[PDB]
């Protein structure tokens, strides 16, 4: 089926020409707001930036590292933004307030090989809330579940002017190196189905916040293979989705999305096996959690 | 460095 393709690139060990051609034909807009000089210290990376057509906008200076990835066919929205910086955590969660966001997904550690990759811009600490005076933001861990390689914690956002709250979920993976790619599919799709279930995804919310040290590499993989799956059932057809083809079309929205040719290989796995659910096979989701051993 | 390379 779809599973041909894969087989051959396989065994012809063509993957890093694949690849190669991706970053070839991929979309180039300009960042002109991003590479203002007031706005040099709010980029994490110096090759890292939104395009300015896709750019989130503050409602404030409004400009923060993030892109809104509108996937039309799909129907689903995401925002994939870099881990925020010790200056930026105040816009970050601005950000999550006025997208009406109700999950974030990290993919990355705040400590990733001795480099810090990440501000720790959640509260650890229900005690210890986290108050963003910059934007008037206010942010209270109120529980957390922790399991083997990933946490989900219960946050609740407060805006100080109004007095509104919200409840954000935060999902954590854990065990997801830099440049690298989750230990099985099961893992990976077993933690996309946690984040599914949750109705963080669901379309009267906002679009999830998807973050991981610059925002295309690992955040890349994750919204790719939602995205394929999504086009899979509403297709009603699993060999139709060439992800290639989703791919470019999500790189016109941000630069750079999926980092490495192995996160492209694991991507077309993670579809793959999620195409079992996909067609019919509403148990394997079950497999996938007992394969994952997020227990203990 | 601050290069994503």
């Amino acid at each position: 089926e779809m599973e041909k393709e894969f087989e051959q690139i396989d065994k012809s060990g063509s993957w890093a020409a694949i690849y190669q051609d991706i970053r070839h034909e991929a979309s180039d807009f300009p960042c002109r707001v991003a590479k203002l000089p007031k706005n040099k210290n709010r980029n994490r990376y110096r090759d890292v930036s939104p395009f300015d057509h896709s750019r989130i906008k503050l409602h404030q200076n409004d400009y923060i590292n993030a892109s809104l990835i509108k996937m039309e066919e799909a129907q689903r929205s995401y925002i994939l933004t870099q881990g925020p910086l010790p200056n930026t955590c105040g816009h970050f969660w601005e950000m999550v307030w006025e997208q009406k966001s109700r999950g974030v997904v990290m993919l990355n550690r705040v400590m990733e090989k001795g480099s810090l990759k990440c501000a720790q811009y959640w509260p650890q600490k229900e005690e210890k809330e986290m108050i963003f005076e910059d934007t008037n933001l206010k942010l209270t861990l109120i529980s957390e579940d922790i399991k083997s390689y990933y946490t989900v914690r219960q946050l609740e956002l407060e805006n100080l002017t109004t007095q509104e709250t919200r409840e954000i979920l935060h999902f954590h993976y854990t065990t997801w190196p830099a440049f690298g790619v989750p230990e099985s599919p099961a893992s990976f799709l077993n933690f996309l189905f946690k984040v599914r279930e949750s109705g963080s995804l669901s379309p009267e919310h906002g679009p999830v916040v998807v973050h991981c040290s610059a925002g295309i590499g690992r955040s890349g993989t994750f919204c790719l293979a939602d995205t394929c799956l999504l086009l899979m059932d509403k297709r009603k057809d699993p060999s139709s989705v060439d992800i290639k083809k989703v791919l470019l079309e999500m790189r016109k929205f941000r630069m750079g999305l999926i980092a490495t040719a192995d996160q492209l290989r694991f991507s077309y796995l993670a579809v793959i096996e999620g195409a079992k659910f996909i067609m019919g096979d509403s148990s394997v989701q079950d497999q996938w959690k007992e394969l994952s051993h997020e227990d203990l | 460095h601050e290069y994503y390379r």
